[PDB]
Order: C-alpha cells, then structure tokens, then sequence
C-alpha cells in the first residue's frame, strides 16, 4: 500500500478498512491521512497506546500547523515521556521563535542525562541565534 | 605580639561605630525578644512547611550568556 | 558548612551540615526574615536549600552543566540567581 | 623554598605534586604526554589535551603566562609545581622543563590515574 | 510537634533567653565590656631518572662486579670457569671428557648439565619469592602513621537484607583498612555506610557499592525454618557526600542494628555524627 499510494488515497482507506481489525500501523496511515480532521482520529488512535511519545510528536506538529496548543501538548509530553531527545528539540524550538529556550534545552539535559543527541541540540540551536 | 599605635582618624571612626553599633544591637534584640513573646507554634511549624514546598518546586527561568570565562560574581541590587 | 553561633560559647558552637561534595563557593542566607533559610553553592553542579533551625538538607537543584561559582538570592526570596563555569547565568524561578 | 611566584596560580602543595608528577611519567612511558611550551601551546589549538602543568619558578615567568588564558578558552584545567628541574625529570629529560601537557587517548591504561588528577586540579581553580 | 522532622529544634525558649538577657544586662556578650586606643597587629619525596642514567648505572654497577671476579679467578680464591655446553654446542666441544669414547654417557652429562643451569634458574626464583613473604611480615607489623587528612564517603539505601552484601561489606572494609560503621533500621528498614580512609581506599570501595554489586537484584534469603525467596527491586543505592575531616574518631568498622531511628543517631552520636543521616 505504501508503494501503491506512492504513485491514490481512495484505496488508502478502503485498505485502513480492514486495517484496523487486526504505535507502528496506526501511525503509519495516520501520518498518511495527514491531507485538522486527523486532531480527531489521531486523539482517538493515540489514546489506544499511551510509541506515545511519537504520538505526542506526531500531533504537535498537526497541531503546529493548526495553533499555544504547540507548546501544551509539548509541555505534558516531555514530562511523560522524558528520553527522546527529539521532543525537548521541538519544543525549544518552539519557545525560541516568541532567552528562555536554552533553559528547556538544559532543563531536560539533565534529566537523561549524557545521551548524545542532547548536546547537539544545544550547539545546533546555539549557532543559528 | 604587639599593640601598633596610630591612626587617630580611623580612631574618630571606632566611635562612630560604636554609636551606631550599640544602638542597632539593642533595637535588633528588643525586636527578637517581641517575636518571642507570641509562640503559637502551630503559625510557625505550618510556615516552615509551606517554604520547603516552595523550595522544592523551582526550576530555571532562562539561562543567558555573558562571556567566554567563568563568571566569577553576580550580585543583586537592594530593589 | 559550620555554623557557629556565639552567644552559647561554653557548650553549642558549631553544628556541620555535610553539604556538597566536591567544595563550596558561596553561602547565603535569606536576607528578609531574620534568616531561615541557607542556600550555597559548590562544583557538584547542585545547588542546596537548608533550614536554619534543623540544618536538614530540604531540597536540591540541578540545571546546571557546570560548576558553581557564586549565587544569590532575590531579597523576598522569588530569585535565585546562579552564575556558573558554563559561562551562562541562570535565574531560578 | 624562595619566595612563589605571585602570578604562580593555582600552586601545587608537596602532596599533590608527588601524585602529578607521578603521572605525568606513567605518560611519558605510554608517549601520551607532550613536553615543553611549544609542544603544549600545540596541543590545545589541536584540541587533545587533558590538562597543563607549568613550572612555577619558571625565569622569567612571562614566557608561559600564556598558557593560562589560552587554557581558559578550550576549558582545560592547569596547575602550577613548584620546580622545573623536577618536571624535567619526569619528562624522561635531563633538562629543565617548564610545562607539559598531557594528551587524550581513552583507550589508554593510564586513564583512570588521570582523571583523577584534573579532578583534584580544578577544584584549586576556585 | 513531630519527629524525623526535627521540628523540636524550631520551638522557642524563654528562660534562656530572658535569663542570658538580664544576665548581658542589655546587648549581648559583646558590649558588656563596653558598659581601646591602640589597634594590634596578632602574630601567626622522589626523584626519577632519565634513560641515560640509567645505562650508565646500570654499566658502571655491572663493570665493577665482573672486574672483581675477574681478579679472583687471577688471585686463586675462586674456580676457573669450565664450559658451557648445550645440544648444540654438544658435538664440537672436545674437552677431555668422553665426547666420541662414551657416547650415550656423554649425552646424559650435558643433558644433565643443562637442567642444572635451569633448576638454578628456577631456584633463584623460588628463594626469592619466600624472602620476600618474611619480609612482607615486617610490613605486617608495620603500624599505619597517622595520614594528617582522612578522606571520607557516605551512602544511603532502601534495604540490605540480602546477605551476599552484608558479607562483602564487612570484607572489603576489614581488606582494605577502612575505618568507618555500617547501621540501619531494624531489619528490612533503611540504613546508610559510612567509610573513611586513604583516598585510594574509598574510590575502591565505591566503587563496589555502586558499579559491581546490584543492590536492585533478587535472592533467596534463609531463615530458621527454611529458605524463601525475597524481591529487592525498588531497593536502591546512592552516594551523599565525599569529603574532608580533622579527625575519624572511628576505632573499627562496626556493622550494628538499630530499631528506631533516634538510637541510630545516639549510635552516630557517640562518634559526633549525628548529621551524617538524612531523612
């Protein structure tokens, strides 16, 4: 289907059909299905496993392109979910844009602690400003 | 060991001290004993409690930059 | 981190919070309300809050990647302003 | 003793140079270590050190005050002992010696031994 | 009111201070005096080598022995030297000793010959190795010299029950002659180590503590009636301070048991420590 729907949505969902009878396949066509709508049926599908954190990540940026959410949703997820190294990027990212980003970048640094990621992030971010 | 002499000056300053010093030690004791007085210890032990929650709950704000080296001394202003 | 206090002289002088591993920079005390609390500073990257009655150790703060070279403390006690080896200046809350 | 070198900062007591000077030969036998100004100043623009030592009755001083500030740019903790002669020794040289630097391999045997050390250096550094 | 708190120590007395009060007859033990013209000024190992000292040590020190048996082997005191031999050397060496005459006897002469050598070789060794262990005895007799500064650790923890780590604890810390005292709650109740020795001692030991047993690890207790299984899991291990004191007033390590927490601290309290326990 993914190579099918590289090169029609009409069979996406007929196929998302008898997919659901049965966070990797729900992801998948949710992140498909992405053509506000989805804020409805990703908060009903991401409610089932709450991984999570790529839930949370995935509607941030659905989110993102819809608000304030942004950052709520980021906010409560880190918490949740504090490992992933690419959350606590958005979110400072987020903040950045509107200093106290670095705060949240270090904040959570801490928390991991000495993964790799985290320090890139910093330096990254520490460069474009 | 020897007493050293001199500096009739800084000597006008001892008393200056003195004067100032006497008297704020005596105004801060009086103020100490007033607090003393009223006990009710419930106020207190309830107090003590409500600043280590407060304590407990802080994070950072920002950080910011100054240089490159350490920063050796930050100090705030009476306001 | 002793604290002496003079008036007992005979029998009471200094009670030792262990505080900190690794030094300490910089004590302070709150400087409204006669003095309860005590927060210092080291190169163990925390940052502490003690009582004065007790000396128990309360809480800890980590947000720093650095040592610690000085801090002090906003005069209501809302500020805690910490300056640190990593070359930024962090307020706490 | 003579009179230490006010700039000399931080200063090595007796304790702590035997557990320096120590390692910096358990280096020169690994060839993990770097001897002289030149050969040191190299090290941290490459950016390999692990830290500095300097010999603090150095004459004059000013030729290796500079290590101080360049070392506080690439965050590298330094020390000063108390005689050059003796850091010559631990060199493996015959030949006074004013400063060394050792370098990073972090397969190295040595590993450990060092490590320790910077830790005790930078909490002179206050 | 209250307990572990401490809050006890907040409550404010009036006896004392009204008494030091009247006693000080207004403003401290300062200014009593008070109710000066002068200002005073009040009074108060190894060496290495290089490379090359070391060949022309080790040169020089050779030379002068070799000369010396040179001369004696001149002067008469000592016997000339007779030839190595191998199974090499074997068959070119015609000293005058049965070489093609008696052939398989002139094996087992050299053959035998050659062991000699080596059985030295290992004897040297062995002698050596004994010596030494007479000698190690010394350092056994050898009374510590007090070190001016004591480096200590201390460390705080859920549960010790399991015996594999009561029995460690009390090893290493007689091992490695680190002073100190382990205590803790009842049984199943919390405790906490303190350790104190020679800078080396304690990495050592904390190593242990932390990185190589697992505290967070199950086993299968005995007791009186038979075995049964216990689950540490939620229990866990961290460090509080390392530091610095002008003297370990600890005589020994001394694993004990206490049943409250305020005993705990009138254990510690023998030794000053009271503050070494944290809530």
């Amino acid at each position: 289907i993914k190579l099918l729907g590289r090169s029609r949505d009409f069979f996406q969902q007929t196929f998302s059909s008898l997919e659901d009878f049965k966070s990797g396949t729900e992801r998948l066509y949710y992140k498909y299905v992405n053509f506000n709508e989805e804020a409805i049926k990703f908060l009903n599908e991401r409610c089932l496993k709450s991984i999570c954190h790529k839930f949370f990540l995935q509607l941030g940026q659905i989110y993102h392109s819809m608000g304030e959410m942004s950052r709520e949703t980021y906010l409560s997820g880190t918490r949740l979910v504090p490992n992933c190294p690419l959350l606590w990027v958005s979110l400072s990212k987020i903040d950045e844009i509107d200093v106290r980003a670095r705060s949240i970048l270090d904040r959570g640094l801490l928390k991991n602690p000495d993964d790799v990621l985290f320090y890139i992030a910093k330096i990254q971010m520490e460069i474009r400003l | 060991d020897f007493f050293t002499p001199a500096t009739s000056e800084l000597i006008f300053a001892r008393r200056f001290l003195i004067n100032y010093s006497l008297e704020r030690s005596r105004k801060r004791l009086q103020k100490e004993m007033e607090r003393h007085q009223k006990f009710n210890t419930r106020q207190e032990l309830l107090s003590r409690r409500t600043e280590l929650q407060r304590m407990a709950n802080l994070e950072l704000a920002g950080s910011q930059l100054v240089s490159t080296k350490p920063i050796s001394a930050v100090s705030l202003s009476t306001d | 981190i002793n604290v002496w206090d003079i008036r007992k002289r005979d029998e009471g002088q200094l009670n030792q919070i262990l505080a900190h591993r690794n030094i300490v920079t910089q004590v302070r005390f709150s400087k409204e309300d006669g003095g309860k609390k005590l927060v210092s500073c080291g190169y163990d990257n925390l940052i502490n809050v003690y009582s004065s009655d007790t000396w128990l150790k309360m809480g800890s703060l980590a947000g720093h990647t650095d040592k610690i070279i000085s801090l002090d403390i906003s005069n209501n006690s809302h500020f805690l302003v910490s300056g640190g080896w990593d070359r930024s200046i962090k307020l706490w809350n | 003793m003579s009179a230490p070198n006010p700039k000399a900062f931080p200063l090595a007591d007796a304790a702590l140079t035997q557990q320096i000077l120590d390692v910096v030969q358990q280096a020169a036998n690994l060839r993990q270590l770097k001897k002289g100004a030149n050969e040191a100043t190299k090290t941290l623009n490459r950016g390999i050190s692990e830290f500095i030592i300097m010999a603090a009755d150095c004459e004059p001083i000013e030729i290796l005050l500079h290590l101080p500030l360049l070392c506080e740019d690439k965050n590298v903790p330094y020390v000063f002992v108390p005689s050059r002669v003796a850091l010559g020794r631990a060199c493996g040289v015959s030949r006074p010696v004013i400063a060394a630097s050792i370098t990073t391999n972090d397969a190295s045997a040595i590993k450990t031994q060092i490590y320790a050390v910077k830790d005790k250096i930078e909490t002179l550094l206050i | 009111p209250n307990l572990e708190l401490h809050e006890d120590k907040f409550l404010l007395d009036l006896s004392k201070f009204k008494i030091y009060y009247d006693n000080n007859h207004g403003y401290e033990w300062w200014d009593t005096a008070y109710l000066v013209a002068h200002p005073l000024p009040e009074k108060i190992i190894k060496a290495y080598l290089t490379q090359h000292e070391r060949k022309r040590l080790r040169r020089n020190r050779r030379k002068m022995a070799r000369e010396a048996r040179e001369i004696k082997i001149k002067l008469g005191l000592l016997p000339k030297p007779e030839p190595k031999v191998k199974l090499s050397n074997m068959m070119s060496v015609f000293e005058n000793d049965q070489n093609i005459t008696d052939p398989t006897a002139w094996e087992k002469v050299v053959k035998d010959q050659v062991d000699l050598r080596k059985r030295k070789h290992l004897e040297e060794n062995e002698r050596r190795h004994e010596d030494a262990i007479k000698r190690r005895k010394e350092a056994v007799n050898m009374n510590v010299e007090k070190p001016t500064v004591y480096h200590c650790k201390v460390f705080q923890f859920k549960n010790l029950q399991n015996p594999k780590i009561r029995f460690k604890l009390k090893m290493n810390s007689k091992e490695l002659s680190l002073k100190g005292l382990c205590l803790r709650i009842r049984d199943d109740g919390p405790g906490i180590i303190i350790v104190v020795g020679n800078e080396k001692s304690c990495k050592f030991y904390e190593n242990l503590v932390m990185k190589r047993i697992k505290w967070n690890e199950d086993f299968e207790l005995h007791t009186n009636t038979g075995d049964i299984k216990m689950d540490m899991h939620n229990n866990s291990i961290s460090k509080t301070w390392e530091g610095y004191l002008q003297d370990c007033k600890f005589k020994g390590w001394f694993m004990k048991v206490c049943n409250d927490q305020d005993s705990l601290l009138r254990t510690l309290g023998q030794f000053d420590s009271e503050h070494f326990y944290s809530p």
